[PDB]
């Protein structure tokens, strides 16, 4: 989350994300998707 | 600072007028030109 | 120091990232500058 | 159990075991007439009470390094390690900054710190780092 | 060798003219690190012949 936030603060000044940045966003965001799915499978069910 | 400071409450570090009397009786120091060398304290009040 | 020189200067140009990292680490560790440039002694490069 | 956040008044405290006394001092600057900062000691208060109006420093704003760089190029946010913060003097209403003047005759490399009226340069920002490995 | 390393770690003239904050900051760090008077003195340092 911190790394993606820093990437946002880097690209926010830029008007348009370059293709390299788009690939990096896609890869990091797929990794994030995997982490979120891991957490959802941790908590799915009544595991208090 | 503790940040536990109750709103609308004196907490220390806030300079204030004492108002010894009902109103217009705040405790002040002796006069600037007084021979007391601004050592004594009086509830003069009024315009002070 | 010669190794750092070859690391930070290539093809007749100064590489920005390596230059910044090297100067950062250099000022993190002041003892690398030698006795002349030490803060407390103040020996001076010319006097040394 | 508590963490420093934005818009929290803070006094900058330091310790020094001088003559085996472990004196605790705090950063303070008059601001008007003497913008240069100094250490007034709060360790001995029973004998001589220390003034604190010149010692209060409000946390104006905390920010990440890259966001700070963006802001320079251009909500009680909890402070965290690796973030640049801004300190504003309570009395003086000017921000603590690293002055380019070097009065230190013992160390010509060392710079002074004082109060700057406007938080336009990066010298007013200060980033904390983790002191202990813990 | 140390002074040479600092000199080749100095930012490029293009960066200085562009006025990038990191470039001017590293340049100012080197300017504080090394004084002008010592440099001109060692330039003027007499050499045996």
């Amino acid at each position: 989350q911190e790394s993606i936030s820093d990437f946002y603060w880097y690209y926010s000044g830029k008007d348009v994300i370059e293709e390299q940045g788009k690939r990096n966003f896609s890869k990091a965001m797929s990794v994030a998707k995997q982490v979120f799915n891991s957490l959802t499978e941790y908590i799915q069910g009544p595991c208090t | 600072i503790c940040s536990c400071c109750e709103e609308g409450y004196v907490t220390g570090g806030h300079v204030l007028r004492l108002f010894h009397g009902h109103m217009d009786e705040c405790l002040t120091i002796s006069a600037a030109d007084s021979d007391d060398q601004r050592r004594l304290v009086y509830y003069e009040g009024g315009a002070v | 120091l010669d190794f750092l020189r070859f690391a930070v200067f290539v093809n007749g140009e100064s590489v920005e990232e390596n230059a910044n990292v090297v100067v950062r680490l250099l000022i993190r560790k002041p003892e690398c500058f030698g006795p002349a440039l030490r803060g407390e002694g103040g020996s001076g490069l010319l006097a040394a | 159990v508590q963490f420093l956040r934005t818009d929290d008044e803070v006094v900058l405290q330091c310790s020094a075991t001088v003559l085996k006394e472990q004196l605790k001092l705090c950063l303070a600057a008059e601001g008007f007439g003497n913008r240069l900062c100094f250490l007034e000691p709060t360790s001995n208060a029973q004998n001589v009470p220390p003034d604190l109006a010149i010692c209060c420093f409000t946390l104006e704003q905390s920010l990440s390094v890259r966001a700070l760089q963006e802001m320079l190029a251009n909500g009680h946010r909890t402070l965290l390690y690796g973030h640049a913060i801004l300190l504003r003097h309570a009395h003086s209403r000017m921000y603590l900054s690293c002055l380019t003047t070097s009065r230190s005759m013992t160390d010509k490399l060392a710079f002074d710190v004082g109060l700057q009226e406007d938080a336009t340069g990066e010298a007013c920002w200060w980033t904390m780092h983790p002191a202990s490995k813990q | 060798a140390l002074i040479d390393l600092l000199g080749r770690c100095a930012p490029e003239m293009h960066l200085i003219q562009a006025g990038k904050g990191e470039a001017l900051r590293i340049r100012a760090i080197l300017r504080s690190l090394v004084p002008l008077d010592d440099l001109v003195g060692i330039i003027s340092l007499p050499l045996q012949i």
